[PDB]
């Protein structure tokens, strides 16, 4: 037998072992080839209670490739270290969102 | 001059619409209009359906992440009133 | 039991064991290009030489370049390059992609006939496999692994309505293909070869229709068995024909072989020639 | 070992030297075209030039110039130059776009032939980096930085059938290729150094055969080992050549060199003219 | 310190004036047009003439609506006109606006021998501010004032038949603009002006290539230094040019200034000359 840890989680796909950049690729992908509107998100806290996270710039509406996604998030990130950075997918039919996953943690 | 006939490859990928047929389920209405002078009458149709729905002439971030079509009234017929000008 | 052409033979082993041995100072072409007048034998003794030396073939159709979306026709090409590398890696043995018909696939004729992009495409695609055949890429992924080398046969009826680029000595080894008095007599008594005739025979047939394709000699066979197959018909009936070969439950109708000789051969050969005589001298 | 033409070495150096050198004043085309005849040398001697100074370059297909999706020829340039501009940044050292037989890609064949918008866009795309190639951003984008200059080297066979305004005496430097008689002995000369032949019997051989393409003497020289592969099928068996040379587990079969005699070339490259000569009737 | 030619100046002078000047009994056209070859300068002159005058100008590219991933023409030159409109209000001064290639520079090979859909547009659009200049209106939020007249330059290497109507109707005038030896001199002689060239030496020049475009004679100034880099290639050696220039903290290369004389501006001359000739 064996207890479980205390440890703080952050949504959809915390609990697998951290992704690697190849692995967050194959996500954004993903998006992509559905057809949603991919976006970047920036918190200083990460709280159950607030809902909504400062948008980053604007979403990218004519997104080609998934490399053009990953360069937005490199951006945010060199720009605020301290910063909480999530993705998200828009849909427009549906007006709802469909993925939103965690890329970054507040260094040190 | 030379003429030729051809075939070819193809590489492959707005309120103001005579072509649609009302639905059963739709709220229909009838205006009597009066432009101004030197305005088309397709034109000041156009501009009625628009104003009386939507609007949106120019298309922002936020217009982007809904259906355009889907919520927007559409001007289907034109008919003259007779015995009088515009 | 067929004769093949030592000078045919001798050119296509040549070629393509020399693709796969790596001689050291040596810049080898890939493409070999076999030309000449229809019905010489061009294509039907590659298909001889491959079985004989028992090495895999991929064919691509002539008529098959021109698709109506846009650069597709050139993507094909790539991928059926593809596919055969794979087959020398795991079944390990020499294998050929072969074009057939490449005169009508990628030629311009005269200045009125409209074309597509698709023609400038498919030129442009098989220059580069010529030039780097061990880079070869598919659009959409790229990937840096190389892959195996693989020699291409061509088989053409005029070459002149082609892009130029594309036909030179580095890019493309040139083949022309017209058999002499030894080759036919060599080739049409490989035909006759179970019929028995004696050798001034042979040369006689050769002699009294010179001008003539090998194609000629093999449509003569045809017309030999004319008589026996019409006889068949009749005994049978028009009426019920049909339910004799297609779906029948019966032993298959046997034929005697012919009185092969000389002077029915000839009168055969003289019906053939005014035959074709006839579609020459037309009017409208 | 191979020789490279002076001629086609200083048009080359000075071009991507000048690009990355800033002279006040003078405006200096970002385009350097080269364009001549069938196996000239034109693909392989920037092969060579790229190799003795020892820079980067990135490659384009001909082909490549058309796809089933409007507009993605046109982003594929856009990418493959921003690749090359960050290169400069990171190695510290020259780097060079050079897109290879760029006729038979945007190249008008003739008045008949109909074209997409595939077409359209990458005349357009080419036009625009030509003229800010500082300022050079991917269609939807809310980067704009300004990124390092990157020179590109143009091949085709013919020029006439070519977008008129990117040819353009500000817009593009084109260069036109013809080796001369000093020019043809020296490359020649080149391929033959191995083999051992005195001045006078390569000048001799250049003087059979005047009006030739370069490929042409490369084609005698791969083809005076016929007969030796001929032989080596021969004594193996038609049967089992296959397995002889594609799965075997031996010493692969070595070759002689071959007598390499003008007598025996001149007979060689006769045989060759003859071959083209059948074609050409 | 360019030189303008006296008769261009003079057909823009007569243009713009009559437009802005209110003179009854009357008609002017609205829209000039000018074509000729290229490399002729006409944009160039044009630039030159309203910075003399001092007059504000509006530029839009021709392929800012050639393009099919660019927007709207049809709302774009009503929206340029209408902001030209505003600025003699506020400025004070008269404002034009102009089109450059208005049927070029798209990529496409055809320039103007076949029609698109955007060909189409272009034409409809003018068309409708030609008639009604006064009054010029949006998608929404008409507005019942009228706007100021504004003068419409249109340059071109030909004009469709699409446009035979509006030149018949002379709501629009065509210039053909061709160069002559007393322009070529004042052309020649402005470029070279800073470089020091005797009158003499100028008339050699344009005599040297009496069938030239403006735009040559410009393009010989660029290959003064040529010999100075291929000369320097060498001292450096071409093992190691890349690296020196490219990316290494070092004295940025000096050149001193080149030579003026009309024998290295033939030499030139005949290079470029040869390079044309064999292109096409
Ligand atoms: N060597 C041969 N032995 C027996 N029959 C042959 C032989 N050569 C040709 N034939 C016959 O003649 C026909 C000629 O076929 P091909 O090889 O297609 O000629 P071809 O020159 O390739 O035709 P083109 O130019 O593509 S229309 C064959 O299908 C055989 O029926
Ligand atoms: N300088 C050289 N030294 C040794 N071999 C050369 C040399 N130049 C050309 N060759 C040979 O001739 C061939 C010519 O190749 P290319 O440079 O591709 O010709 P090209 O002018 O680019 O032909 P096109 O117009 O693209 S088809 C090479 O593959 C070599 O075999
Ligand atoms: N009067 C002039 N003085 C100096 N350069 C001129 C003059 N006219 C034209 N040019 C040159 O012409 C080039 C631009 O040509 P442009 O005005 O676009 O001509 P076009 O519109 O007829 O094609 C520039 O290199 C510019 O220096
Ligand atoms: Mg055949
Ligand atoms: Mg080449």
């Amino acid at each position: 037998m064996q207890t479980l840890p205390k440890e703080r989680r952050y949504e959809t796909l915390s609990y697998l072992p951290p992704l690697t950049d190849v692995q967050i690729e194959k996500q954004v992908q993903y998006i992509l080839s559905q057809g949603y509107i991919p976006a970047v998100e920036f918190n200083e806290v990460s709280e159950p209670t607030e809902l909504y996270w400062t948008l980053w710039k604007l979403p990218l509406f004519g997104a080609k490739t998934s490399r053009e996604v990953l360069a937005e998030v490199q951006s945010c990130r060199s720009q605020y270290p301290g910063h909480y950075i999530r993705v998200v997918g828009f849909d427009n039919i549906k007006q709802c969102q469909i993925l939103s996953f965690i890329v970054h943690k507040p260094s040190r | 001059s030379y003429a030729q006939t051809k075939t070819q490859t193809k590489s492959g990928y707005t309120y103001y619409t005579p072509d649609y047929t009302p639905k059963d389920t739709d709220i229909l209405a009838a205006f009597r209009v009066t432009p101004q002078p030197g305005v088309p009458f397709e034109e000041a149709a156009a501009a009625v359906a628009a104003e009386s729905s939507t609007g949106t002439w120019t298309t922002v971030w936020t217009d982007l992440l809904t259906d355009l079509d889907r919520y927007k009234g559409r001007c289907y017929d034109i008919e003259p009133v007779p015995g009088e000008d515009n | 039991s067929y004769y093949i052409a030592p000078r045919f033979l001798d050119k296509l082993a040549v070629h393509i064991t020399k693709n796969f041995l790596n001689i050291p100072g040596v810049r080898v072409p890939l493409i070999l290009g076999i030309h000449g007048r229809k019905g010489e034998g061009k294509t039907f003794q590659c298909e001889l030489a491959f079985e004989k030396m028992g090495i895999e073939v991929t064919l691509i159709s002539g008529g098959e370049l021109e698709s109506p979306d846009a650069g597709d026709p050139a993507r094909l090409i790539r991928l059926r390059y593809r596919e055969t590398a794979e087959l020398i890696k795991v079944r390990g043995k020499m294998c050929v992609l072969m074009i057939n018909d490449l005169d009508a696939g990628a030629g311009r004729f005269d200045e009125g006939t409209q074309y597509t992009v698709n023609t400038q495409l498919v030129n442009a695609t098989l220059m580069n496999i010529a030039d780097n055949p061990t880079d070869v890429q598919l659009p959409g992924s790229y990937d840096s692994n190389p892959i195996r080398r693989v020699p291409i046969i061509v088989t053409g009826n005029d070459f002149s309505t082609l892009y130029a680029p594309l036909i030179r000595d580095g890019r493309m080894e040139k083949f022309y293909w017209e058999p002499n008095r030894d080759d036919k007599v060599g080739i049409v008594g490989g035909i006759f070869a179970e019929d028995g005739l004696s050798q001034r025979e042979i040369e006689q047939l050769v002699d009294t229709f010179p001008k003539q394709s090998i194609d000629f000699f093999s449509a003569l066979r045809s017309r030999i068995y004319d008589i026996q197959i019409r006889d068949f018909i009749h005994k049978v009936g028009f009426e019920r024909i049909s339910l004799r070969v297609v779906n029948s439950l019966e032993a298959p109708p046997e034929f005697k072989k012919p009185d092969f000789s000389l002077a029915h051969l000839i009168e055969s050969g003289n019906l053939v020639l005014g035959e074709q005589q006839r579609v020459d001298n037309s009017q409208l």
